[PDB]
Formats: structure tokens, C-alpha cells, sequence
């Protein structure tokens, strides 16, 4: 059945680094962007809402504005890739990727941020 | 905590109609895209329909286009699915969700379409 997978679901990151965290979803031949819905959230925070081919920024959390991006060129490979730039200690926690592409599924990713120098 | 509760499920004959409702609380329902998902026994959870907060955009899985209509009342914090021309293949637990993965969804409402 349609399953979202996380071949890496643990990211131990240095403070102030950039990171890309990744969820896989099965794509047959050419991606239909109009059928795709990809959300990234963490705890009670909204990070990404990519809805039927277009990002919606209305409810995105202030802490993630300008730092959080979905890599659109990864979607056609069946890869939901969230880039966070300039990682903060408060970026530590459990992220979830929630995807509809015919089927519907989600997975959780653990992010740990090492203390700065 | 997010609170979602579906209602309006039932047993119907092929060609029949149901109106599902979804009451929402514990978040600002009126801000969010909302989704109908469904899961039949032994099968994966699947996407049925999407609607944006202002009801300007609606989307439907190919198999329900022209039969199912999504709507919402942002004052009543309620999401609707009008299901007409129901088919045996529509049998499933129907879920309202505030995300397309079914992370945050209700306990569901059973829709059964069968001649018996």
C-alpha cells in the first residue's frame, strides 16, 4: 500500500548548520503536482503547507519564516525534502511529514541540535 | 488538543446518498485547509477531497468527481461531504483531517454501500 518512508529518521545537527530532512513517497512515472499535498509540522508548529501544486504560507510559524523551504525539484523523485537553514537549539524535536498522493500517510523524524562552540 | 469528530455514516444501497459532517475544536478551524480521507478493511488510508478556508478551491480523487461535494461552515467549525451516486467501492471509515497524512483526524464514521 501507499507508504511514506524515512530511510533516515534521526538527524543530530550542529547549532547554526543547515539541514535537509527527507520523507520518500512512491511516484509512478511523471509526478502530478495537482494531486500532491505535502505538510511539514513539528509539535504544534506549522512549517510547510504545499497544497495541490502551490505553497500556502498563511499559517506558517514565525520561527520558520525564510528558514524553511520544501525542495520542489526533489518532489518529482518522490522525495519530500525540508531544508532548514541556520538551525537553532529550539529547532530540536520530532518533525512529521504528512503526504497525500492518492494514498495518505505520515512519518516522524527526530532532530537533535548539539550545543554551540 | 485538536478535536475532530465525524458523523453521518450509515448503510446505504448502491446509488444512495449520505451527508457526512465533521465538528472541529481545539484549533482555529477557520484558518485551515481541511481534508476527507477514507480507509477500507485491509487497504491503505487514501485522500478523497480538499477545501481551502475561504471555499474558493476544492479538489476530489478521480473516483468521486461529480458524485461527492466538499463544503464547510467556518462559523459552525463544521466540514461537510455530500456523497451522491454511492458505489460498493466507496465502503470505508471516512475521516476529516487538518493534514493530508491523517496525523490529526477524527475517530471516523463507517460508510457501507451494499445490496445485501
Amino acid at each position: 500500500m501507499f507508504t511514506v518512508t524515512v530511510p533516515k529518521d534521526l538527524y543530530v545537527v550542529e547549532y547554526g548548520s543547515n539541514m535537509t530532512i527527507e520523507c520518500k513517497f512512491p511516484v509512478e512515472k511523471q509526478l502530478d503536482l495537482a494531486a500532491l499535498i505535502v505538510y511539514w509540522e513539528m509539535e504544534d508548529k506549522n512549517i510547510i503547507q504545499f497544497v495541490h501544486g502551490e505553497e500556502d504560507l498563511k499559517v506558517q510559524h514565525s520561527s520558520y519564516r525564510q528558514r524553511a523551504r520544501l525542495l520542489k525539484d526533489q518532489l518529482s523523485l518522490g522525495n519530500a525534502a525540508l531544508q532548514i537553514t541556520d538551525v537553532k537549539l529550539q529547532d530540536a524535536g520530532v518533525y512529521r511529514c504528512m503526504i497525500s498522493y492518492g494514498g495518505a500517510d505520515y512519518k516522524r523524524i527526530t532532530v537533535k541540535v548539539n550545543a554551540p562552540y | 488538543e485538536v478535536q475532530l469528530q465525524e458523523s453521518g455514516g450509515g448503510l446505504v444501497q448502491p446509488g444512495g446518498s449520505l451527508r457526512l459532517s465533521c465538528a472541529a475544536s481545539g484549533f482555529t478551524f477557520s484558518s485551515y485547509w481541511m481534508y476527507w480521507l477514507r480507509q477500507a478493511p485491509g487497504k491503505g488510508l487514501e485522500w478523497v477531497s480538499s477545501i481551502n478556508s475561504d471555499s474558493s478551491s476544492t479538489y476530489y480523487r478521480d473516483s468521486v468527481k461529480g458524485r461527492f461535494t466538499i463544503s464547510r461552515d467556518n462559523a459552525k467549525n463544521t466540514l461537510y461531504l455530500q456523497m451522491n451516486s454511492l458505489k460498493s467501492e466507496d465502503t470505508a471509515v471516512y475521516y476529516c483531517a487538518k493534514d493530508p497524512g491523517g496525523y490529526a483526524k477524527g475517530q471516523g464514521t463507517q460508510v457501507t454501500v451494499s445490496s445485501d
